């Protein structure tokens, strides 16, 4: 080999409704191409690409090797999820920090450092849920187990204007609210 | 104490 | 294409040759649980508190790289496949928190479309390499089998400063420098 090649393998565990449902895929990738793979739904190794045929049959031709793989759905997925994940991942709750700052002006509500990803931010003008003139960034992954999202409200500051950024997140027993007046 | 995490095991393709 | 409540990637083995460059990690919902330092043979948890509640035998990561290295050797010889193109990485710089002058914050350099996963991401404060208060993540996998990686620079926001995320990659015919400054505002 004088040329640079990238080989990649991974074991993906898809959970839905907790462990109630568990699909398990194993993927072998070469030079950016998936060639062989094991899907729990298919029950055995399949040649994703042609270069994979030799291997799909080859591994399916080794009873325990192929029977250890089918068991990884229980050995790895179910086991990792029901144990370690429940004490770490599944219980991490970081309370989003919420602040409003100015930008015919725009109000920007910064929702930051929260976890998990699930979140709903809403703007209110005089206790009324504003929906027009609102826009949000996509969910921003900080890569350190926290996310952030910026939500803007385009508006016309009418004296007696009460604008409220409303944030609902699982880490919050009670929705957060930050208010901003033309005064402030 | 600590709950161990298990990983998938990549299979060897014959040489 | 496959939907779910959660995705647990338990075992990601990346290997490159020539160079015997390997990387082993565990991901959950797109974040890094830990990576096994292949030289120190140690499981390094991204979140220290997670490491105190769960553990992982670095051996499993070592076994994984063993197999993956073998397989590659086989494929590199069993095929006449042409080496994939060096993609040009793309970087974006943004602050972890809303910038506030003189208040400690964190500049994040998000680098995507990295391929192959070999790169130098460095920080510059006023055109000068910053060595301290810098942290880097492992190579995260992408659906298209390229990778992304983030770098973090701890800093104190000030308009007198201009920062730069400097990316060096085989697919760039010159180091790319993404600029950022609170002064842009
Ligand atoms: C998911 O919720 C519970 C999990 O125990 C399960 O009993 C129920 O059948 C599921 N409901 C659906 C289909 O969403
Ligand atoms: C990365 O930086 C090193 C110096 O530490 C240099 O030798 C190498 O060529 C760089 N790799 C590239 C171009 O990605």
């Amino acid at each position: 080999s004088e040329r640079h090649f990238v080989y990649q393998f991974m074991g993906e565990c898809y959970f839905t409704n907790g462990t109630q449902r568990i699909r398990y895929v194993t993927r072998y990738i070469y030079n950016r191409e998936e060639y062989v793979r094991y899907d729990s739904d298919v029950g055995e190794h399949r040649a994703v690409t042609e270069l994979g045929r030799p291997d799909a049959e080859y591994w399916n031709s080794q009873p325990e090797i192929l029977e250890r793989t089918r068991a990884e759905l229980d050995t790895v997925c179910r086991h990792n999820y029901e144990g370690p994940e429940t004490h770490t991942s599944l219980r991490r709750l970081e309370q989003p920090n919420v602040v409003i700052s100015l930008s015919h002006n725009t109000l920007v509500c910064s929702v930051t450092d929260f976890y998990p990803a699930k979140i709903k931010v809403r703007w209110f003008r005089n206790g009324q849920e504003e929906t027009v003139g609102v826009s949000s960034t996509q969910l921003i992954r900080n890569g350190d187990w926290t996310f952030q999202v910026l939500v803007m409200l385009e508006m016309t500051p009418r004296r007696g204007e009460v604008y409220t950024c409303h944030v609902e997140h699982p880490s919050l027993k009670s929705p957060i609210t930050v208010e901003w007046s033309s005064a402030e | 104490p600590v709950s161990k995490m298990r990983m998938a095991t990549p299979l060897l393709m014959q040489a | 294409d496959i939907e779910a409540d959660h995705v647990g990637t338990y075992g990601i083995s990346v290997y490159q040759s020539p160079g015997d460059i390997g990387q082993y990690t565990f991901e959950f919902d797109g974040d890094e649980l830990f990576y096994v330092d292949l030289d120190k043979k140690e499981t390094v948890w991204m979140l220290p508190e997670f490491g105190q509640l769960a553990s992982f035998d670095p051996q499993g990561g070592l076994q994984n790289i063993a197999v993956v290295k073998h397989n590659l050797g086989v494929l590199t010889k069993r095929s006449n496949s042409t080496p994939a193109t060096n993609e040009a990485p793309q970087a974006t710089v943004f602050p972890k928190s809303p910038v506030l002058l003189g208040q400690p914050n964190t500049l994040i350099c998000f680098v995507d479309n990295i391929f192959p996963p070999v790169i130098n991401i460095t920080w510059l404060r006023n055109s000068k390499s910053v060595a301290d208060g810098v942290y880097e993540t492992s190579f995260f996998v992408n659906r298209d089998y390229s990778f992304h990686k983030l770098s973090y620079l701890t800093f104190i926001p000030s308009d007198d400063d201009i920062y730069d995320c400097k990316v060096e990659h085989w697919g760039l015919e010159e180091p790319v420098l993404k600029h950022w400054s609170s002064a842009d505002l």
